[PDB]
């Protein structure tokens, strides 16, 4: 789409269903988190 | 990066280092948006007040790095610039408005576990995520304190701040192609970008499709991690069209 | 900074 399909999916994380140590901090803030 | 922490391997596969040939030193941060294009801040290349005016042959592009000073053999890839494009209306004279530039690599780079392009936002994505309070991530090899540097790539998650608060924190004339981020004085947590992090990517992970998008570019600030002060970033979506033009025209 | 190979200096 607005970026070559595949962009934004990290080889060592998203593509293997693993998460980095602080990415949930971001997702928790996309609503009402702090 | 001030008050951050060491990034983990492969955490920012799009992080690029602008390396100066002579003297060999860190120049700026940047980001890989495709196999042939890197994005960075225009003040990394042009800024008269400091007699800065680099050209294609004055620097190299190092992709896939983690360590700041070591040549990471077999992992990092060093690329050469073919062409540099500075936004025609970059205002270095007044408020650093439109602080953006595109660099065309001589040859396409091959992706790996440590090299992968970030996505560029589209109208819908920018509108959903670019909201006050929503956190983003900044990465860099820059200074650790305002007044030395890190051994490994640093990272910090920072909340985007309401436009009003950004305006009332400085005397500099803020524009629509900018946004600021950082913790407020009474939030307990702190952190910020700093000299050396310039041109670096401010990203966000979409909760809709799981992808990372670059929303901003480390532009300017007054000091580093000072209470009451905030970091300013180039609003990438606002300049998205100039980006498309440049790319499919050259 | 550790020196980077020469074939890159262009
Ligand atoms: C080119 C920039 C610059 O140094 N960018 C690097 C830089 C410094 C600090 C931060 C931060 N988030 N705290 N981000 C990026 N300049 C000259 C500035 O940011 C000026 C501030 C204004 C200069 C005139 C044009 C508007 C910005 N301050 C320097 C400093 O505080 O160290």
């Amino acid at each position: 789409g607005s970026g070559e399909a595949d962009c934004g999916l990290r080889p060592l994380f998203e593509k293997k269903s693993l998460e980095d140590k602080t990415e949930r901090e971001l997702l928790e803030s996309y609503i009402d988190g702090r | 990066i001030v008050e951050g922490s060491d990034a983990e391997i492969g955490m920012s596969p799009w992080q690029v280092m602008l390396f100066r040939k002579s003297p060999q030193e860190l120049l700026c941060g940047a980001s890989l948006i495709s196999d042939r294009w890197v994005l960075t801040a225009a003040h990394c290349l042009l800024y008269p007040p400091w007699d800065k005016n680099f050209t294609e042959n004055d620097l190299l592009v190092r992709i896939g790095k983690h360590s700041r000073t070591r040549y990471e053999r077999n992992i990092e890839k060093i690329s050469m610039l073919e062409k540099i494009y500075i936004h025609p209306r970059y205002n270095w004279r007044e408020n650093l408005d439109r602080d953006i530039a595109l660099m065309k690599l001589k040859k396409p780079v091959a992706f790996s576990d440590y090299i992968h392009p970030v996505c560029l936002p589209d109208r819908e994505t920018a509108a959903s995520l670019l909201q006050a309070g929503y956190k983003g991530r900044v990465t860099g090899w820059g200074n650790l304190k305002e007044t030395g540097q890190p051994s490994v790539l640093q990272v910090v998650n920072l909340p985007i701040v309401e436009r009003p608060v950004c305006k009332d924190s400085t005397r500099i004339r803020i524009t629509d192609n900018m946004f600021c981020a950082g913790y407020k004085p009474d939030e307990g947590k702190r952190g910020d970008a700093c000299e050396g992090d310039s041109g670096g990517p401010f990203v966000m992970k979409s909760p809709f499709n799981n992808r990372w998008y670059q929303m901003g570019i480390v532009s300017w600030g007054e000091g580093c991690d000072r209470d009451g002060k905030y970091g300013f970033y180039t609003h990438v979506f606002r300049l998205k069209k100039w980006i498309q033009k440049v790319i499919d025209q050259f | 900074y550790e020196p980077i190979p020469e074939e890159f200096a262009q």
